[PDB]
RNA sequence: CGGGGAAUCAGGGUUCGAUUCCGGAGAGGGAGCCUGAGAAACGGCUACCACAUCCAAGGAAGGCAGCAGGCGCGCAAAUUACCCACUCCCGACCCGGGGAGGUAGUGACGAAAAAUAACAAUACAGGACUCUUUCGAGGCCCUGUAAUUGGAAUGAGUCCACUUUAAAUCCUUUAACGAGGAUCCAUUGGAGGGCAAGUCUGGUGCCAAUUCCAGCUCCAAUAGCGUAUAUU
């Protein structure tokens, strides 16, 4: 008897076969293109996509006017549209089976900081977010994997206390300007 | 042919029960005599006291002389013969040292190279042989 | 100056003779505001004296913009002395506790039960 | 065990209390009283979790033993006193009155009532017996015994009783076509008119009830509380009128409410 | 000198593997 | 001829170079049962003490891997140390066990 | 001990459930009672059996499968810490008590998040595009590699103050110091017989092949990675 919860889940699955060249090359491609730390982040996003595809196939086995199929398919499609992975006009459970890992990778905060020109590269974007230079609508975010919603796409701003933002300079600039 | 009758569940169950008893993994895991005769007592590791040091000859197509320790286990008094990774690691082992021993690695099976040894030395005097062989830690006496 | 105080979930509790609310504190470039300052600002906002205001449980959010805590304003000091917990009342300097450990009280209690009579009062 | 229990673990508490997992290992454990353990809302959960005058159980005790809370017109200072269906809670200091009646989801709604509605309550008659010297007694669902009832009042009927005195003032028969509310089972909280009662001797009767929207649902006879005569309830109802919306129309109503405001 | 670690080691391995 | 060896430590470092030399000779000769006691934890400011002990544990773990660091500051801790000394599994040295000394 | 349940999962199944919820059982082994609404109660009593404490030798006391802690056993498991502030419980009771419970300590069981560098100029190496049949020219771009330069950005740490809290710690928030070999230095394993990865080097012995030892190079995952045993 403790007032503690023990509920937790693993957020990835390891691949079944360890050393396959095509899978290794595809994972390395996605790591390099999206500036990721290791293979586990690719496996995490792959796990999320596999769970969503399993939910879509399960709802596709149901008949069209099943209330659970309509309710849960509508909720799943609404979530996928809300994080920008699917288009608003493609709200249909068949198109979920055509989704790719690259859309979920593009909706990360690292990729959006790169694509909105706040960073000169994807690795610059990662080190920018990690060092409290980025805010999303009011809130400083450190997490590169922060998945951005379409309502927060236009509010990625740039940290009103950051030296490149609000203006108060960093440690190096005060130390170097103090010499002379 | 097998029976497919809709009222034949009891016969199917009885036959599957006997024919599971004919399965060697099932018999080991359920009869129990494999765990009573196992020197480890069904555990993963065992501590022992080194009785002697011997030399076991290797297989015929790859002739060599491997060096082993004769060790009596603490919890049941059974004698086993344990493998040392090289002759350099054997200089850390003396008679009457408490030694922690694991299995060789092929799940109860002996070596494809050294005939009739199934155990490897993991620790001596509460320090690992890897730490002694790499100079990371020293052992007392 | 730049620190601002808002009160969100206001309630007038006639049963415990107080007003209770959630306090939002904006300090855009500072550290977390000390509780005596928040008590003074609430004293000006609610047109009362600051010895009947008790604030607690302040968490500053990530990034340092906003801090949320809880506050309550009592009608008098007597109702604050009735209804407030002893620790929050001692945070204002209004209550003092025994400086005795649990081991001391427990071993003294177990030593008094080997003696019967008013000689129990002679047990240290 | 060797005797009766005094503790209720928090995960083993009734789910409609809406307690969380991490506040403690214990739940408030209702006292013995006029209601069952599984079918009551204790006073500490009402004054702290629902109505939010108090933040701790110690503040609940400070509220209750200043003699402010009346349950059915009687001052109670037991913080775990079991209050249940149709019970009137009166706070004279803040001028508030409540009836503990169910939501459409089977949870005790915070239902505010008028101070003239707090003068009375409804009770379901659970047994009729004649005691010594030929004196008829009824026993209600909240452990009330009334001597000399109307000879027309039977078991499963509903008495409208006056909390000032405790005597029978009016009554409603169990009949096909009367309004009822479901107080147990899977249809807890729903309201409708009785359309068919089928009888199973030596077993449980099954009452069929039709909703005001035309939905039909059955319950046992134990789960039926007759509220109003024919079609008009004799007490105030919550915001939902016993109409259980499905999850689709509840999502639609939530989206329309979000669209209208915001 | 020292080898890079983390995201930089993977960036180096990617630049070696797919860029050229 | 010791039955047990009580090694003493300071909170900040583990041991001196003289302590390292002594420990090398003592390990190589043969150790009886031993216990590790630290002397100056309570002399430190409180806000570091727990962390200091953690650091000390790491400095010990490279030579004494699974050994509890007792504290020897008060008479109460002295009695606890004596109780740990009296009831403890004794290490047996074969050479002195086979001969009368 | 049984269930709720857990691992796997196309489906059927297979293995696990001592363990925080529910029900049962027991308090060293048996047995018998008292009191009470409720016990065949053991943080009650009375015997015997097995152990065992004190003694002036007559006598007296015992029950950690409670919280800590110790010995033993072993491959195998934490502090003789603080507090009733929270959750609740008991009592004549708003007030007292609770090793229930809460809070710190140990804790790479396991699960989540997530640093160990980024950019600009310059120099070489490529790839596009304009002008040339081409060689070639591009103050034309793009992308890499740096025993090359350059200040910008930061945490890890050190350490005021708040906040936190029963009191504290931690986290969060903030002053100050805090980065070039940013030495503020990432490991664990495997490869020259098949999945990922070797036409390598030097010692030491046997009759160029061939035992043992130490390296280099490459590959994998990464704050983690090997091993044994069981199981799927």
């Amino acid at each position: 008897p403790v007032a503690r919860s023990w509920v937790c889940r693993k957020t990835y699955v390891t691949p079944r076969r360890p050393f396959e060249k095509s899978r290794l090359d595809q994972e390395l491609k996605l790591i390099g293109e999206y500036g990721l730390r290791n293979k586990r982040e690719v496996w995490r996003v792959k796990f999320t996509l596999a769970k969503i595809r399993k939910a879509a196939r399960e709802l596709l086995t149901l008949d069209e006017k099943d209330p659970r199929r309509l309710f849960e398919g509508n909720a799943l499609l609404r979530r996928l549209v809300r994080i920008g992975v699917l288009d608003e006009g493609k709200m249909k459970l068949d198109y979920i089976l055509g989704l790719k890992i690259e859309d979920f990778l593009e909706r990360r905060l690292q990729t959006q900081v790169f694509k909105l020109g706040l960073a000169k590269s994807i690795h610059h974007a990662r080190v920018l977010i990690r060092q409290r230079h980025i805010r999303v609508r009011k809130q400083v975010v450190n997490i590169p994997s922060f998945i951005v919603r379409l309502d927060s796409q236009k509010h990625i701003d740039f940290s009103l206390r950051s030296p490149y933002g609000g203006g108060r300079p960093g440690r190096v600039k005060r130390k170097n300007a103090k010499k002379g | 042919g097998k029976c497919r009758g809709l009222r034949t569940a009891r016969k199917l169950r009885s036959h599957r029960r006997d024919q599971k008893w004919h399965d060697k993994q099932y018999k080991k895991a359920h009869l129990g005599t494999a765990l009573k005769a196992n020197p480890f007592g069904g555990a993963s590791h065992a501590k022992g006291i080194v009785l002697e040091k011997v030399g076991v000859e290797a297989k015929q197509p790859n002739s060599a002389i491997r060096k082993c320790v004769r060790v009596q286990l603490i919890k049941n008094g059974k004698k086993i013969t344990a493998f040392v990774p090289n002759d350099g690691c054997l200089n850390f082992i003396e008679e009457n040292d408490e030694v922690l021993v694991a299995g060789f690695g092929r799940k109860g099976h002996a070596v494809g190279d050294i005939p009739g040894v199934r155990f490897k030395v993991v620790k001596v005097a509460n320090v690992s042989l890897l730490a002694l062989y790499k100079g990371k830690k020293e052992r007392p006496r | 100056d730049t620190v601002t105080i808002r009160t969100r979930k206001f309630m007038t509790n006639r049963l415990l003779q107080r007003k209770q609310m959630v306090i939002d504190v904006l300090h855009p470039g500072k550290a977390t505001v000390p509780k005596t300052e928040i008590r003074e600002k609430l004293a000006k906002m609610y047109k009362t004296t600051p010895d009947v205001i008790f604030v607690f449980g302040f968490r500053t959010h990530f990034g340092g913009g906003k801090t949320t805590g809880f506050g309550m304003i009592y009608d008098s000091l007597d109702y604050a002395k009735k209804n407030e917990p002893k620790h929050r009342l001692a945070r204002h300097g209004l209550y003092e506790k025994k400086k005795t450990s649990r081991k001391q009280r427990k071993e003294r209690k177990n030593r008094m039960k080997k003696v019967r009579g008013t000689a129990k009062a002679n047990v240290g | 065990a060797r005797g009766p229990k005094k503790h209720l673990k928090r995960v083993a508490a009734p789910k409609h209390w809406m307690l969380d997992k991490l506040t403690g290992v214990f739940a408030p454990r209702p006292s013995t009283g006029p209601h069952k353990l599984r079918e009551c809302l204790p006073l500490i959960i009402f004054l702290r979790n629902r109505l939010k005058y108090a933040l701790t159980g110690d503040e609940v005790k400070k509220i209750c033993m200043q003699r402010f809370i009346k349950i059915d017109g009687k001052v109670r200072t037991d913080i775990t006193y079991p209050a249940g269906f149709m019970d009137v809670i009166s706070i004279d200091k803040t001028g508030e009155n409540f009836r503990l009646i169910y939501d459409t989801k089977g949870r005790f709604a915070v239902h505010r009532i008028t101070p003239e509605e707090a003068k009375y309550k409804l009770c379901k008659v659970r047994k009729i017996f004649v005691g010594t010297k030929g004196i008829p007694h009824l026993v209600t669902h909240d452990a009330r015994t009334i001597r000399y009832p109307d000879p027309l009042i039977k078991v499963n009927d509903t008495i409208q009783i006056d909390l000032e005195t405790g005597k029978i003032t009016d009554f409603i028969k169990f009949d096909t076509g009367n309004l009822c509310m479901v107080t147990g089972g899977a249809n807890l909280g729903r309201i409708g008119v009785i359309t068919n009662r089928e009888r199973h001797p030596g077993s449980f009767d099954v009452v069929h009830v039709k909703d005001a929207n035309g939905n039909s649902f059955a319950t046992r006879l134990s789960n039926i509380f007759v509220i109003g005569k024919g079609n008009k309830p004799w007490i105030s109802l919550p915001r939902g009128k016993g109409i259980r919306l499905t999850i689709a129309e509840e999502r639609d109503k939530r989206l329309a409410a979000k669209q209208s405001s915001g | 000198k020292k080898k890079k670690t983390g995201r930089a080691k993977r960036r180096m391995q990617y630049n070696r593997r797919f860029v050229n | 001829v010791a039955d047990t060896i009580l090694f003493l430590l300071d909170p900040l470092e583990g041991w001196d170079s003289t302590g390292d030399y002594c420990l090398s000779c003592l390990f190589a000769q043969g150790l009886p049962t031993y216990t590790l006691a630290v002397q100056g934890i309570s002399g430190l400011p409180l806000k570091k003490q727990i962390d200091t002990r953690k650091k000390l544990s790491k400095a010990v773990e490279k030579r004494f891997p699974h050994d509890k660091l007792l504290l020897l500051d008060t008479q109460q801790e002295a009695g606890m140390l004596l109780r740990q000394l009296a009831n403890q599994k004794q290490q047996h040295l074969a050479f002195r066990d086979r001969r009368a000394y």
